[PDB]
């Protein structure tokens, strides 16, 4: 089967890569990317049970470009 | 220039593709001036 839960991709153009998407979540860490000051950090959810991840970035040829990944899925609706 | 999505794919989806995926992405209207 195609892979795609590992790797769940989001794009959206926005004045800051702070975003809201219906989750709660903890921060566990951060790394360096090319072409862009900010740093990626990366995400775990704060729902009991929950295993789902994300990292968010700001790209490299524009302020304005900022993209999410997330890894596996929330079966939970409530943040 | 088009305008900033913000908040369009912030949806609780269930399937594995987002209703806005594209190449991660591009905005598929047509440019009023030079690229
Ligand atoms: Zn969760």
């Amino acid at each position: 089967k195609t892979v795609r839960e590992p790797r769940i991709v989001v794009q959206t153009t926005s004045c800051i890569d702070i975003l809201d998407d219906g989750y709660r979540w903890r921060k566990y860490g951060q790394k360096v990317v090319c072409g862009n000051p900010n740093p990626r950090s990366y995400y775990k959810c704060t729902t009991i049970g929950c295993p789902v991840r994300k990292h968010v970035e700001r790209a490299s040829h524009d302020m304005r470009a900022v993209i999410t990944t997330y890894e596996g899925k929330h079966n939970h609706d409530v943040p | 220039s088009n305008p900033m999505r913000v908040q369009t794919c912030a949806s609780k989806f269930r399937e594995l593709v987002q209703e806005l995926t594209g190449q991660d992405a591009v905005d598929l209207q047509p440019e009023p001036i030079y690229s």
